[PDB]
């Protein structure tokens, strides 16, 4: 700190949202970036795009990790992505709704959807702590026969990830291009099987986002030293396309099934 | 377009040759209602006595006058013969066919019986939500006394008993509403600040007593040059002036 | 900008009315009771002669 | 004008305590107010004087705006933090169009409007230039003239939320003061000359209308602050004229033109009294136990008799008095108005004579 | 003005009953009135109020004309019929210059003035633009001011006669409503500002002269 | 009918909706058409547009008028426009919601809105009835001091209107350009006054749409002849702009106050 | 009955002081000759008696064309006009 103002804070703007950062980031990209071509073969209805709504950096969860619950491999976040994020606005009964968040408002009236994603992880520690986080992404991981084994931080180091050095207080961004078995994901619980058929698919489960402890959070032994630290996430969409226009209530949203 | 739709025309004779809206026979043309709305008419008129004013008259206001292009809501009574048989002027009749407006008005205050000085202020940000004026001691303090910084004009009756002012359009929106209702609770905001040009206050500045006959204030008004009657909706149903006082008594 | 105008006032003589005797070779200011505020005069044609007051 | 209203003015500062395990948490609302060029009166430094007018330290953009009827454009909100390189946090400040209060405001909603996210990592100053989002082109000023002449409301709301809570260390101050400042954006304009909403403070004298003044009936004064049983078991403060019971000061005739939701302010001589009020649920409203001057009152009606409830001459006392008068207006349960009434501690000194009150009302 | 008075206004509708063996015959007068820009009061939709003034639904050409003293030009009378392809008839509508009533009016006389013959064969709308036939250039308005101030009469008459009576069938409505409408022709003009013949209906109160009251 | 197929039916497409018509229309325009310029002076936030959602012809009400309730001036429709249309999806308590209809989904997340409108009125009578309707529009009519007097069909004939000849079975379209006291309308109930101030404004009340009886509906006296006829309305938006992004629940929708 | 005059600036210095105090003994010279434009006196010239109601004199003023508000220092704290007469009695 050498100025009347503290110092210069870098700025990142998208739509009508402005994010400030002060340090050098840790970055990675889940897969090769590309422009889709086979999505046009999936739907004859024109794909609508709402960039001012979807390209907006939106605030996700805050998760609080303490010294007493910070062990190697501790999962601060284990969420189906982008399902958990898009469905983060629930009612009294933990039933999601796409009706209040402007970024998610197109999900309510469309049956099929696709986009690339970016995730920012913000931690604001003081000058006197030490620790390390790893945020990683696994494409459709929950469907793999060894999913729980891939949860170990040693395994996360090999999938696309970014690191947060609490000793440096760096921000971090993880780019996640769209890759799925189909050129579109489903927004809601539709086309389940019948008496004989079982075609069941989760809405918006492109993969699993992890946030885990690489090196446990440590603090001064002093009493008035913060033994806690909040971890905040931000998400946005790059190439958001929506198709299959429907009434917002033609299909329902179920209570989401959690991960182990 | 249906309003002017004329299918299967059957016309026995040719059209009637023009006079250019009267310019051929008389020396002038008559083609626009806007021109007629620029000919002054009575807006409001009343007599004020000492008893209508505050006990201690500290240069307080005589009339609080709401400014509507479509005029005030008339009260026909034995004391007001004009409104009773002439009814509403041409301007309120013209205004009734249009929804909106965006211009100013031109006023003329005629004060008779007073030897003192008259002050006039325009309050564009304070327009009334009623279509009737407020007189004398019934005017709230916020308006009963001269406010600062408002566009004003102060005139001695000794030099001239007629005041001429033009009231501007100072409204935050696109249009001002014509023919607005006084019974309006669902759209108070529209009625409060998107309807009237703002109150005009007429007061007295001096210690001279008012004669026992009282003073008479006559406000005439007309449309300004920057004024426009904007969107033509229907005319409302009308009453006939010849149905006030009958011709059964041809002289009365 | 609000420049002062100290131009000297002129002496003028007030009279209540214009000429009563003049009937030719002069203008007469007046308040015309018309809608048209210019120099207006009733329309004419051959149906209506000129004044035969010669 | 642009050179005047571009100059920053100071707003009411506030403390940001890192050790407050209750408030210093994610999602907590630190600071919020409506957005308009004149600042809200309770977000500006004040000086009160008994029987006189309050002095407000208005910023240049606020002073100039009070001279004109309309206003529009962006506003620069500069935030200055009393920190050093140890402190860290992240804030989310938002501009909510079409909202005037925080009644339905949460972080998880604020993120769904125009907003910015600030990091306090070795940074002490930043500016949030808020937009102008309106359904019309000019917006009427909020504060106008006497008797609320030509007044209106603000179009939007600004709110500061805690994203990542403030952290300090043991060798460093745990409190970080935040000083908000305000100036006009480069796109700011002022439309139409009107009666100034303000006056100078060279002479803060004022003569309240004699016709609105009320007092106690003869023989029912001098008065003092005390308790009686039929009013919350004598745990709350009321004005008595004696120590025999059912000797509660009665108010004279109260004119019918006085608004039902109006509370009162003392005009002439007054008294000091010791009262307290415990923090009310869902608010930051509390009165510590101390000796306060009597500045405000709320009328408590019991049949054909009217009684007066005392309130401290303090900006918070003004708010609690107003809120109480409103609760009596809607016939709220007697049990639910109880937490908004100052407590009884001990009988206070008596007044020299009668006490005069004048009707007032706030937003 | 021309853009205002060009807009059609509705006049008092009437029923045209095919089963009326008395009225639905050749030569029968269906509808008639004097021709002038203000419509006759009894040919306009009304609302009466006890002790108050009557409200009249005047067309735009009627409202504007009540603001001026003189008037002239052609008038467009649009006739709208509530029929379907089964109904058929032929009407003769005429413009009689210099006549104010139907006291001497018959079909066999109406044919001796400017007139048109309309066929209702799968047609529901037609316009009869009537001429302006006067012994002078401007014509004084009919309705004026209080106590019939400056009032006068209409110069001509319009009349609708039955040439070939209305026919319907058994599977079809026997009544055909006719809705007359009125607008100014392209040649219409208004001369001279005068006391409005009309007032608004926001306040229909009136104080009759106490000196004329009897009991 | 002279072909194997009946005959040729004219077609009108917008977004993913196709309307068919078979007859010559009755048309009118409420006011002069224009391109707005002063709306840009009202909001510094970029105005979002959703043409595939808003430019869509949407189905409104069906109203059933019978011979026994068809008198001169009978009001089949008297609705605040476009309020009644945009708020046509109500819950159990008659509270509107912008969350299910894709055309109205932008209204939920925006505070201020503006557009031009078009209204189609469809009646499908048989060959043997007779009657006439008039559909008219009055700009901000409910605020006029003589509103109820302007309800008479004689008064409707003077405001912008279209006619439906039941004997011809014609369709009809009424164009209604945006005109209001402000360059934007409000989507919800916002910025009401306080203790002292009363600034109260209805959402989306640009005017009043009338549908009235010009000539009463008449039928054959036969028993098996339809004595009833349904009147259906369609609406769409031309230049829909939305500004003032907010959470879908920051402001509430009240039970709408009806017209007399 | 209306007099219109323009009062000139006739001061020996660079500036005239705005917002000057009446309690000024340390700088009497500044307060005396570097503050006000000079007194304006309004008198009567005739033998006519004054009516029992008295005469009323109203002096309005404004800035001249050659006037300048010169050095911008802070604004002082203000009072609010809506805190004189309350809206608790909206009409009074």
């Amino acid at each position: 700190m050498d100025r009347p103002e503290g110092s210069e804070e870098r700025t990142v703007q998208t739509s009508n949202v402005v994010l400030g950062e002060t340090n050098i980031e840790s970055q990675d990209i889940a897969s090769k970036e590309y422009s889709p071509t086979w999505d046009r073969l999936a739907s004859s209805e024109v794909s609508d795009e709402y960039p001012m709504l979807t390209d907006r950096w939106l605030f996700w969860k805050s998760v609080k990790w303490e010294v007493n619950d910070s062990a190697f491999g501790k999962m601060l976040v284990q969420e189906k992505f982008p399902q958990s994020w898009v469905q983060m606005d629930v009612n009294v009964n933990n039933i999601p709704r796409y009706t209040n968040i402007p970024n998610f408002i197109p999900f309510n009236i469309h049956q099929y959807m696709r986009a690339d994603f970016e995730v920012k992880i913000y931690v604001n520690p003081n000058d006197f702590v030490s620790g390390w986080l790893i945020m990683a992404f696994l494409y459709q991981g929950s469907e793999m026969f060894d999913y729980k084994l891939r949860r170990n931080p040693a395994a996360l180091m090999q999938m696309p990830h970014v690191l947060v050095n609490v000793g440096a207080a760096n921000e971090a961004t993880l780019k996640i291009p769209y890759r799925y078995v189909r050129p579109f994901m489903r927004c809601k619980d539709i086309l389940r099987g019948d008496n004989l058929i079982t075609g069941v698919t989760e809405p918006l489960n492109m993969g699993v986002l992890f946030v885990e402890v690489l090196i446990p959070f440590r603090t001064s032994a002093a009493s008035s030293a913060p033994k806690s630290l909040d971890v905040s996430l931000f998400v946005k969409m790059t190439n958001a396309k929506f198709t299959g226009m429907v009434d917002g209530s033609i299909a329902l949203l179920s209570k989401p099934i959690a991960l182990p | 377009m249906e309003r002017t739709f004329t299918p299967n025309v059957m016309q026995p004779t040719p059209l009637l040759p023009t006079t250019n809206d009267g310019r051929v026979t008389f020396g002038e043309a008559f083609n626009d209602l806007k021109d007629l709305a620029r000919r002054y008419q009575l807006y409001w008129e009343g007599t004020i006595l000492e008893g209508n004013l505050r006990a201690i008259r500290r240069n307080s206001a005589l009339v609080q006058l709401p400014l509507y292009p479509h005029g005030l809501r008339i009260q026909p009574d034995v004391n007001n013969p004009i409104w009773n048989i002439m009814r509403d002027g041409h301007i309120p009749v013209i205004s009734s066919g249009f929804r909106y407006f965006r211009g100013g008005l031109r006023l003329r205050i005629v004060v008779e019986g007073l030897n003192s000085c008259v002050w006039v202020q325009h309050h564009p940000d304070r327009p009334s939500i009623f279509s009737r004026p407020i007189i004398g001691r019934y005017i709230a303090a916020k308006d009963a006394y001269r406010n600062h910084a408002y566009a004003a004009y102060v005139q001695n009756m000794s030099v001239n008993r007629t005041i001429e002012v033009e009231v501007p359009f100072y409204q935050p929106g696109l249009y001002g509403m014509l023919n607005a209702s006084d019974n309006n609770t669902a759209n108070s905001f529209d009625r409060l600040r998107f309807t009237g040009l703002g109150d005009l206050l007429i007061g007295i500045e001096g210690e001279q007593p008012i004669p026992k006959e009282g003073i008479e204030i006559s406000v005439y008004y007309s449309i300004a040059d920057d004024f426009s009657f904007n969107i033509f909706c229907g005319f409302p149903p009308m009453v006939y002036c010849d149905e006030t006082y009958s011709a059964a008594t041809p002289d009365l | 900008d609000n420049p002062p105008d100290p131009t000297p006032a002129k002496f003028f003589v007030p009279i209540p009315s214009h000429s009563w005797a003049h009937g030719t070779n002069t203008s007469e200011p007046t308040n015309t009771l018309r809608l048209d505020g210019g120099v207006v005069g009733v329309g004419r044609s051959d149906d209506i002669g000129t004044s035969d007051t010669a | 004008i642009s050179g005047i209203i571009g100059v920053y003015g100071l707003l009411k500062p506030f403390d940001w305590n890192a050790n407050d395990t209750g408030r210093n948490v994610g999602g907590h609302l630190l600071w919020s107010m409506p957005v308009h060029p004149q600042v809200d009166k309770d977000q500006v430094i004040q000086v009160m004087t008994q029987s006189k007018l309050t002095q407000y330290y208005l910023p240049p953009i606020s002073v100039v705006s009070s001279l004109y009827a309309y206003t529009r454009g962006s506003i620069k909100y500069k935030f200055l933090f009393g920190n050093n390189p140890r402190h860290n946090a992240r804030l989310l400040v938002a501009y909510i169009p079409g909202i005037s209060s925080d009644n339905r405001l949460t972080l998880e909603r604020a993120r769904n409007s125009a907003h910015v996210v600030f990091s306090l990592n070795e940074v002490s100053e930043f500016v949030f230039t808020v937009p102008y989002i309106t359904d019309t082109m000019w917006w009427p000023r909020k504060y106008g003239g006497p008797q609320a002449a030509g007044e209106f409301v603000a179009p939007s709301y600004i709110c500061m939320f805690i994203l990542n809570p403030l952290v300090a260390m043991e060798s460093v101050p745990s409190i970080v003061t935040i000083v908000p400042m305000i100036a006009a954006g480069d796109d700011f304009e002022v439309a139409v000359p009107a009666q100034p909403a303000v006056g100078l403070s060279r002479n803060i004298d004022v003569i309240y209308p004699k016709d609105s003044i009320i007092s106690f009936k003869s023989g029912y004064f001098p008065v003092y602050v005390g308790s009686w049983h039929s009013f919350f078991d004598s745990t709350k403060a009321i004005l008595r004229y004696g120590a025999v019971s059912d000797h509660i000061a009665q108010l004279g005739n109260i004119p019918a033109n006085v608004n039902r939701k109006a509370f009162w302010i003392v005009v002439g001589d007054t008294i000091k009294f010791k009262t307290k009020l415990d923090k009310i649920n869902g608010t930051e409203w509390f009165i510590p136990e101390g000796e306060y001057t009597l500045g405000y009152g709320v009328v408590w009606r019991d049949g054909a008799y009217a009684y007066m409830v005392p309130y401290p001459l303090t900006p918070l006392g003004e708010k609690i008095a107003q809120y109480t008068a409103s609760l009596l207006a809607s016939n709220t349960a007697i049990s639910q108005i109880r937490p908004y009434i100052p407590d009884y501690i001990v009988d206070s000194a008596a007044s020299k004579d009668n006490i005069l009150w004048s009707p007032i009302e706030d937003r």
